[PDB]
């Protein structure tokens, strides 16, 4: 029940190549935490 | 028409359809990008390239991804740096660590980056982060300084549910994070 | 749980989610495995590895694939060699050409092959094919000698729709070809 | 006009845990063009 939503217009064709890879990254520096993913689902459709 | 779909509800120790970079690896049914250790970068990419837009017809794809993730820190005060879902060239490699989240190199706009990312930032870097010092969700296109951000209160060690959707008709990207 | 799915309705010139080997490539929005030239091999693989079974749990996957293909020969009598859908190790590379279909190296069972193929064979090779000389659909596991065969009347230049489905609970592999 | 074949094939006894799927075709002393016009794949593994 606690939610955070963000919406933005982002013309992807202007910024990214036609073929891409997708994924996750995380970092620590002088402070830290464990960053872990438990599950992942993805669906894309190009007409 | 082209579609690409996959789901991994439980990660296993030999997860061959993922590309691991830096110190990311799978363990304990989990994909771990980072252990709670200083100075690390970890990334994982899905193995197939995906076709996001086409220059012959000018069409761009609709997509939706969801994932659940955990950030587990020593305490609620000393937490850094954050986590990203990102979209980048096929040959993408880790970039600057720490505050740059392994995906960008500068706060200056660089069209050469060709990366858009949704970040979940836990440490306030004063040169580019929102001036109120809050942890936040942000949309980044070719720069670590977000084009828009929403404040988020971290619940340490709790799992969060995220949905990111892109609608090609309106070019709008929507990010939703939920804690139970 | 793990699932992988994709569809390609029309192939483009730069189809980056496929691995091409031999002289296979995309043209005129089709995937071309061989052109009607002597002594060639072409293969195309999906770029992501698929998790077919897991040794930790002993679970095996179900899958379904459907495709439309065309064999275009000079005439109905002078035609060779045929076509395969196959399942092989992640590092698979083309094997013997000609009647071996680019997937096997003997009619003798070679357990180091680790590949099962569904062939649509248009040329009779006496050493291992059904003696009645017909063109046929067969299931091959570690050898070019099919463990089972069904006779098929090739319709030169006509498109054929096939469905191949595997069900892990009964371990049955089903093949259907239809000319509409 | 349809042709159907069915067979029991214990896949766990023949292929690795991870595989790549694809198509191959060849010619020898005789020949033909072999082309694929569309392709759909789906796999599911319980765990
Ligand atoms: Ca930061
Ligand atoms: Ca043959
Ligand atoms: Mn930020
Ligand atoms: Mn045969």
């Amino acid at each position: 029940e606690t939610s955070y939503t963000l919406n933005e217009v982002v013309p992807l064709k202007e910024f990214v190549p036609e073929w891409v890879r997708i994924g996750f990254s995380a970092t620590t520096g002088a402070e830290f935490a464990a960053h872990e993913v438990l599950s992942w689902y993805f669906h894309s459709e190009l007409a | 028409t082209e579609t690409t779909s996959f789901s991994i509800t439980k990660f296993g120790p030999d997860q061959q359809n993922l590309i691991f970079q830096g110190d990311g690896y799978t363990t304990k049914e989990r994909l771990t990008l980072t252990k709670a250790v200083r100075n690390t970068v970890g990334r994982a990419l899905y193995s197939s390239p995906i076709h996001i837009w086409d220059s012959k017809t000018g069409n761009v794809a609709n997509f939706v991804t969801s994932f659940t993730f955990v950030i587990d820190a020593p305490n609620s005060y000393n937490v850094a740096d954050g986590f990203t879902f990102f979209i980048a060239p096929v040959d993408t490699k880790p970039q600057t660590g720490g505050g740059y989240l392994g995906v960008f190199n500068s706060k200056d706009y660089d069209k050469t980056s060709q990366t858009v990312a949704v970040e979940f930032d836990t440490f306030y870097n004063t040169a580019w982060d929102p001036s109120n010092g809050d942890r936040h969700i942000g949309i980044d296109v070719n720069s670590i300084k977000s084009i828009n951000t929403k404040s988020w209160a971290l619940q340490n060690g709790k799992e969060a549910n995220v949905v990111i959707a892109f609608n090609a008709a309106t070019n709008v990207l929507t990010v939703s994070l939920t804690y139970p």
